[PDB]
């Protein structure tokens, strides 16, 4: 006559509270909770029979943040359980999860990694399902925090000595994360995080292009285009990161220039950043005649289209043309040109206004001196 | 089955001396009868 | 279905009383019989009618507790773990 | 570290601290530390000297190990096969279950893979792969789900690639296992298999599996994946296909106690004195004595039991009662319900004989207790399970004890214990 | 891994006299933690080629 | 070194190396009569028995033919019917040392052909 669900809820909350003191094994607890709350086929839209409370979820995330032995089966259980928890009625559980820094720590651990570095289609699909459920549950109430969470995650992964920079972690899952992020709406996202992710991604891609390997060995089956090749794998990840940067620079800025809106744009902030523009321009200058170089070209074209004035776009170009390798000076030092970079400069100089500004800013003298 | 389960009840009464071999015989018989009346196919 | 509740409660007590003098092979059949009897009654026996809070805690700790499980070593072996999980799942499914 | 420790106490303190806590230093009634054959061997080596054993005793080591024995015995269930498995066998190294299963693929266009399940592999030079998968240009993984008729304890997965054309061998293999056959769970990250003539994926921890999904990655340098055979090796719960004890049982504590009691004879007494008091120690040791071999041979357990029971009269009487009358423990308390009272083996007969025929202050009382168990048994016959079912071997052991103590010229009044009333009781019993 | 193992092999042949106890204890602590993590974080599956005949980490007195 | 590769179904590897149980790498040094601008290195494994294909290949190049220098970390070659190592930047090379790693699942390394593709400074072979 009486329902057993309240009793199971009490017992499972006690069990989750026992994780930190190491009285309960995380893997077996997650498996048991998944089995008992799925009523038997798993599905990302299932509401668990057994409801965990906020303390349980917080303890779970803390343990995962410090959990040292998280193998792939543990990760799959974790992702499925987190999905089903987002489906729980607790502030929504999704908000609690995204608002918790431990979630970013946990996803960084998962994405940071004779076995293949990949996690396989099943783990990658579990990660996608978890992110999709987070997005769905936060969409109607507060999607800006989900978008900020995604951008913070990508920043952490892209920062120096991060997973992307060191080539660590499941490439399949990282690429899936980037593909998921590219379909998100980044309105009302703080400009600090947007600029951080843009800076880290541009630095990462510049490092990727400059640190390319000396030899190249592909199987006859492989027919991809090298990163340094325009107007035609880690290349896919870098290209997706550049696509994300392209999406971000197009975001309108709020009145106070602190958040993406919804007539200035993030592109103006990027153009005003000399280091980011130098990195992008030198990276394109290291390319040769969609690939990573195509992504850089697309980003530069977008920046030119979204620049408030042609002077904003011309100043980084002229600064690059006025220096040598890595901004060096010297009598015979001149900047590296490439067919893609030259093509972009010609496109920027396509209008009479752009050419007039180029002349007014010493462009003609600069290019003639550079030719000599 | 009523009588077999009453027998098992009486044999387990000490929990609430146990004759574990008798309990084993009774439990196995009851299992065979109940399964005659998929997750348990491993047994 | 009161006598069925009595026998199922004593079967759970038996499960909770199993120590090194008891054997996992018998545990598998105890779990199977518990699940089958619980699901055979007209008003299916619910897990709350069978256990109390400490008993359920011990039952689940047999599956997930570190005093009964040591990583690769699980209480009663893989078969005992699977049988306990299946019994709990069957009882809850009969309830739900 | 033990060799270079300034004093044996320096080495013993970390060992005792480890033995005094559970997993990751946890506490709790039934929590006890993880032992292993190498760790047990090391502890025995540290306890190899009289000084080390003396320090171990002084630091509460004997009490610690005995309490750990009792607790761990409570906290484990015997995975050794018992009469339930015997009955299953009566009702009719690992075994390949792939032939019994059904193999399907998520791709509608895949060739049927049943040939892979066949127990007999194709000829090693078979020029055509027994099964082939043609990858679409955008396909990275091809899946093969083998459903088994019933769940098995899966231990290994063997995949034989087409040996004539290894370029078609999968580049990596991701194994997912489903105990219920519905919810697949990856075992680990994909195993790199390119360049392997044979793919053997051993599960370190055997898993209950009613379905196994092999996700094979497109080969590095081929658009077709060629396989010869898939074997799913393992065991069943019962039947013919159902073919570190210190780590999974409480026996390590008993081996430590035996080492303490026997390694240095001059210390035995002290160790026994430290071990006798602990509650339910004799019941636990008897339970381990009557259990199937779990890493400790019967003679050592018998030596432990005898040395504890002989260190004082009260404990000797308790041991006699445990062997003859009630061996159960006196949700965290030890139970030891699993064994019938009064069951006899060579070990119990030897222990009872040594208790009866060992000459010391308590011998009389022990004999007295033995004789009591006889009379009570006879009395119960004239009308507690140990009384209702006295082992004929134990009765004969009491008779042999009486005979040999009479022929040994003991220092107590043996004839006074054998009164005429007991003789009449036994006569009536035998005539019944 | 080859270079790391070569470094360890080289270090094992060195004389560590007059080395500060702080660094020695730091390396011992880090190495013991590393090896404990290695043993506790072992993979669930094990796949070796027939040529490979090494002994697993969790195996003593080989 | 022969310009004409063996039959693609040749049942015996044109060249074989038997690895000692303690040997991980087998090296093959090709000295050229004169330095060339090396651009690609082709290694053809024995296609009939791909289990004997090297698990990885470490290419070292010597412009003077005396001091070998690894081009990059070893290229993973197990499972490859053809090994084409392209130098992104062509290198002056009078000697090329191929260090082939023992196969994953074989004690013998079987190769069919090695090509050193490139250009000369002058002559007919001197063809952003």
């Amino acid at each position: 006559q009486l329902s057993s669900v309240p009793m199971l809820n009490v017992c499972f909350n006690k069990l989750f509270s026992m994780l930190q003191v190491h009285h309960v094994q995380l893997e077996s607890l997650l498996q048991l909770w998944l089995t008992l709350s799925l009523n038997f086929l798993y599905n990302a839209n299932r509401i668990p029979v057994i409801s965990l409370n906020q303390a349980s979820i917080t303890s779970f995330l803390t343990v995962l943040a410090w959990y040292p032995n998280t193998l792939l089966r543990t990760w799959c259980l974790v992702l499925h359980s987190l999905t089903l928890m987002t489906n729980m009625q607790l502030e929504s559980t999704a908000h609690l999860l995204v608002s918790d820094p431990n979630l970013i720590h946990v996803l960084v651990k998962f994405l940071s990694g004779q076995h293949s570095p990949q996690v396989g289609p099943t783990a990658t699909q579990a990660m996608q399902e978890f992110l999709t459920r987070l997005q769905v549950h936060l969409s109607s109430t507060c999607p800006q925090i989900f978008s900020e969470f995604l951008l913070k995650l990508i920043h952490i992964l892209s920062t120096e000595r991060g997973a992307f920079q060191t080539g660590q972690g499941p490439l399949d899952a990282q690429v899936k994360l980037l593909e998921f992020t590219l379909e998100q709406n980044f309105e009302v996202v703080s400009v600090s995080t947007i600029s951080a992710v843009i800076e880290s991604v541009t630095f990462l891609v510049h490092h990727y292009i400059t640190c390319s390997d000396k030899v190249m060995s592909r199987s006859g089956s492989d027919s991809s285009v090298g990163a340094r090749a325009c107007f035609g794998t880690r290349d896919q990840l870098m290209f997706d990161l550049l696509k994300l940067v392209n999406i971000l620079v197009q975001l309108p800025l709020s009145g106070n220039r602190e958040y993406s809106a919804r007539p200035a744009y993030v592109a103006d902030l990027v153009l005003a950043n000399q280091q980011i523009m130098s990195q992008i321009l030198s990276a394109l200058g290291l390319c040769n005649s969609i690939s990573v170089g195509d992504g850089l070209f697309t980003i530069l074209t977008t920046l030119s289209k979204k620049a408030s004035t042609v002077h904003m776009m011309l100043q980084p170009i002229l600064t690059y043309m006025a220096c040598g390798y890595m901004g060096r000076q010297g009598s015979l030092a001149t900047c590296q040109l490439s067919e893609p970079l030259l093509w972009f400069i010609l496109r920027v100089l396509d209008t009479s206004d752009a050419l007039k500004a180029f002349h007014d800013m010493g462009g003609v003298q600069l290019i003639c001196n550079n030719m000599v | 089955l009523e009588s077999l389960l009453n027998l098992l009840d009486n044999l387990l009464s000490p929990l609430q001396v146990l004759d574990i071999p008798m309990i084993s015989w009774v439990v196995m018989l009851v299992s065979r009868l109940l399964d005659y009346v998929n997750q348990w196919s491993f047994i | 279905h009161e006598r069925c509740i009595s026998v199922v409660q004593k079967l759970v007590l038996f499960l909770l009383s199993m120590d090194f003098t008891c054997h996992a092979d018998l545990l598998l059949f105890v779990c199977k019989v518990l699940a089958r009897i619980a699901n055979a009654t007209r008003p299916t026996i619910h897990l709350c009618e069978i256990v109390n809070e400490p008993q359920l805690e011990r039952l689940l700790l047999l599956l997930v507790g570190t005093d009964f499980n040591r990583g690769d070593i699980s209480w009663g072996g893989a078969w005992a773990q699977y049988s306990l999980t299946c019994m709990l799942q069957d009882i809850l499914a009969g309830e739900l | 570290l033990s060799k270079k420790a300034s004093t044996v106490h320096m080495m013993l303190q970390p060992i005792l601290t480890y033995m005094a806590c559970g997993y990751m230093g946890r506490q709790g009634s039934l929590a006890t530390c993880q032992l292993s054959e190498p760790l047990l061997w090391f502890i025995l080596r540290v306890l190899d000297t009289s000084d080390a054993l003396k320090a171990f005793h002084d630091m509460g080591g004997v009490q610690l190990i005995c309490n750990n024995m009792v607790t761990s015995t409570r906290a484990i269930v015997n995975t050794a096969r018992s009469m339930v498995s015997t009955i299953m066998k009566f009702l009719d190294g690992i075994h390949n279950f792939a032939p019994l299963g059904t193999i399907t693929s998520s791709s509608p266009t895949a060739q049927p893979a049943e040939v892979l399940l066949q127990a007999t592999p194709p000829h090693r030079r078979a020029r055509s792969a027994a099964w082939s998968y043609i990858f679409l240009p955008e396909e990275a993984w091809c899946d093969l789900t083998i459903h088994l008729p019933a769940a098995v304890l899966l231990k290994e997965i063997h995949i034989q690639p087409h040996l004539a054309s290894l370029a078609t061998c999968p580049s990596s293999v991701s194994v997912e296992v489903s105990a219920d056959g519905v919810n697949m769970l990856p075992l680990s990250t994909p195993v790199v298999t390119s360049g392997l003539t044979y793919i053997k994926i051993q599960l370190v921890k055997a898993e209950v599996a009613s379905a196994v999904c092999l996700r094979l990655h497109r080969p590095r340098d081929a658009s077709t994946l060629g396989l010869s055979q898939i074997k799913l090796l393992g065991l069943t719960a019962f039947g013919t296909t159902s073919s570190d004890q210190v780590s999974k049982t409480s026996i390590g504590w008993l081996r430590l106690l035996h080492h303490c009691l026997t390694h240095i004879s001059d210390l035995e007494g002290m160790m026994a004195s430290a071990a006798a008091p602990t509650a339910n120690l004799l019941q636990t040791c008897a339970a381990l004595l009557m259990s199937p071999y779990c890493g400790m041979h019967s003679p050592n357990i018998e030596v432990v039991l005898v040395k504890i029971g002989l260190q004082s009269t009260r404990i000797g009487l308790k041991l006699i009662d445990i062997l003859l009358r009630n061996c159960a423990a006196s949700l965290n308390s030890p139970l030891l319900f699993g064994r019938l009272n009064g069951l006899s083996s060579d070990s119990t007969i030897d222990i009872l004989y040594q208790l009866g025929t060992t000459q010391d202050p308590g011998t009389k009382d022990r004999i007295q207790a033995l004789l009591k168990w006889v009379s009570d048994s006879a009395r119960v016959a004239a009308m507690e399970y140990g009384l209702l079912m006295p082992s004929p071997s134990h009765l004969h052991c009491v008779a042999a004890i009486l005979w040999h103590s009479y022929e040994l010229l003991v220092e107590y009044d043996l004839p006074a214990l054998l009164d005429q009333e007991l003789f009449e009781l036994l006569f009536n019993w035998s005539m019944s």
